C-alpha cells in the first residue's frame, strides 16, 4: 500500500538479463496467483465502487445516462 | 625421445558463432597456439597432431558472457626426456650463475643444471657447446614452460656396465614392442650412414671408453654391417639380429646379457653369455628379458641419436676447434 512502504527497484543492464526480464519475470506471468489459482489483480476500492456507479441503473438524479461529450470523456 | 601423447583439454571460445564456422580447423589453430612449445602434463608437445573426439560446443552456464567453452581430446608430438637420457648439444649461457647453468639448442628444448662441485665443468665458458648426460634426479616438465628443467653431468663415457640375468622368455606381444624399437634404430641407423662418416669416426673414438683402440683400423659404418673393433673378449652377438630371428621365434634369451665398456656404445652389440664370464662390479639382475631388449635397445638409441646430433652441429672443423677445452679435458679422463 502507499502509507509509507519502500520497493527496491534495480534495472537489467546484462543482455541475458534483459532478455529474461521481459520473457520471463514480466508481471504478466503472475497476474494468476500461483497459489490460489485464482487472479491476482482487479479493481480495488476506487473502481471496484466506481464501476458499481457507472453500471448501476438509476442515479438519484434519474436513470443512468451520459451524453455523447461525456460518454467520449470516459475513453 | 620424442612420441605421441593423447591429451584431454577443455577450450574457451570467445565466439562460438564464428567459431562453428569451420570447427576442425579453428580448433587445431587453437590447440596449436595453446599447447605448442610448452609442456603440459609431464609432456612438452612439439606439435598438435589432429584432435580425436570432442564436445559439443557448449554454451556457459555460470556467466552471462555468452561464450562457449567444448571439451577435446587430442594427440600431440610430445618430446619427453629420460634419466641417464644422452643430450649431445648444450649451449652454455652465464657464468656468473657458478651452479653453471646451460640450454639445449636441440629438437628437444631442455634448460639444464651442470652442478659445478663436480670439475669437469666450469672450464666450458659462456658461448661454447657441450654434450650432457642426464643423471638420475627426473625431468621437471613444470607445466606452462617454454621447455624442461633438468639437472645432468658432462658426459664422460663412464666406464661402467651393468649385467644383465633373464630368467623370463620373449612374448610375440613383448617381440612386436621390440620390433617397433629395432625400427627406429634402423631408422637412426640409416641417419647415421647419411652423414659424413669421419665425423662419426672422431666422435665415437672420442667417448670410447677403453682406450684409444689404436688407429682407423676396422672401420666402424655398422649400418646394415656387423663390423666392429676392439675386440676386447668372448664372441658377441647382434642385438638387432637375435631380436628379428626371435621374432622367427627360435632363439631363447635365457642367459646373462651385458654391455661393457670395451664394446662400442652406438654399435647394436652385445654378449649372451650363459654363465656371467663379464668382470662385473655389480650384481646380476635377475628379470625377463623384455626389459633386458628394452633397457639395452634404447641405451643404443640414446648413444646413436648422441652421435648423430654431434656429428650434425659441428659441420666444420672450426666449430670443434673453438670449444677445445672439452676434448682434450674427456681424452685427459680416459
Ligand atoms: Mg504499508
Amino acid at each position: 500500500d502507499f502509507d509509507g512502504d519502500q520497493m527496491n527497484l534495480w534495472v537489467p543492464w546484462s543482455v541475458m538479463s534483459r532478455v529474461e526480464a521481459e520473457l520471463l519475470c514480466s508481471v504478466r506471468n503472475w497476474f494468476i496467483s500461483t497459489k490460489s489459482s485464482g487472479p491476482v489483480n482487479g479493481q480495488v476500492q476506487d473502481s471496484t465502487v466506481g464501476s458499481f456507479l457507472l453500471t448501476r441503473t438509476n442515479t438519484p438524479m434519474g436513470k443512468n445516462v451520459m451524453n455523447k461529450l461525456h460518454a467520449m470523456g470516459l475513453f | 625421445m620424442i612420441d605421441q601423447k593423447i591429451f584431454e583439454t577443455t577450450l574457451n571460445i570467445d565466439d562460438p558463432t564464428n567459431f562453428c564456422t569451420n570447427v576442425e580447423a579453428h580448433l587445431l589453430k587453437e590447440l596449436e597456439n595453446i599447447y605448442v612449445g610448452k609442456c603440459f602434463k609431464n609432456s612438452f608437445i612439439l606439435n598438435i597432431t589432429g584432435v580425436i573426439q570432442r564436445s559439443p560446443c557448449f554454451i556457459m552456464r555460470t556467466n552471462n558472457s555468452g561464450r562457449g567453452y567444448m571439451h577435446v581430446r587430442f594427440s600431440a608430438v610430445v618430446s619427453y626426456l629420460n634419466a641417464f637420457d644422452l643430450i649431445a648439444a648444450v649451449k652454455i649461457i652465464k657464468n656468473d650463475s657458478n651452479i653453471i647453468l646451460g640450454e639445449s639448442l636441440l629438437t628437444e628444448p631442455v634448460t639444464i643444471v651442470i652442478p659445478s662441485s663436480e670439475s669437469q665443468n666450469n672450464v666450458a665458458e659462456v658461448g661454447q657447446i657441450v654434450p650432457v648426460q642426464l643423471a638420475n634426479s627426473s625431468v621437471y616438465y613444470i607445466p606452462g614452460r617454454q621447455q624442461a628443467s633438468a639437472t645432468g653431468s658432462i658426459f664422460i663415457p663412464k666406464h661402467t656396465f651393468s649385467v644383465y640375468h633373464v630368467q623370463e622368455e620373449l612374448t610375440q606381444e613383448q617381440a612386436l614392442n621390440l620390433t617397433k624399437l629395432v625400427n627406429i634404430i634402423e631408422m637412426l641407423l640409416e641417419s647415421r650412414s647419411k652423414k659424413d662418416f669421419k665425423q662419426i669416426c672422431f666422435f665415437e673414438k672420442l667417448y670410447y671408453t677403453y682406450s684409444i683402440s689404436s688407429d682407423e683400423i676396422l672401420d666402424l659404418k655398422i649400418w646394415k654391417g656387423p663390423k666392429g673393433k676392439e675386440m676386447s673378449r668372448l664372441k658377441p652377438c647382434n642385438v638387432l639380429s637375435f631380436l628379428y630371428d626371435a621374432l622367427k621365434n627360435k632363439n631363447s634369451s635365457l642367459g646373462f646379457w651385458a654391455r661393457p665398456p670395451n664394446l662400442l656404445k652406438s654399435s647394436p652389440l652385445a654378449y649372451q653369455q650363459d654363465q656371467n664370464s663379464f668382470n662385473a662390479t655389480e650384481l646380476p639382475i635377475i628379470c625377463s628379458a623384455e626389459v633386458m631388449f628394452v633397457t639395452l635397445l634404447k641405451e643404443i638409441i640414446n648413444y646413436l641419436q648422441f652421435i648423430n646430433d654431434l656429428c650434425d652441429t659441428f659441420n666444420n672443423e672450426q666449430l670443434i676447434k673453438r670449444h677445445e677445452n672439452i676434448w682434450m679435458l674427456i681424452e685427459q679422463r680416459k
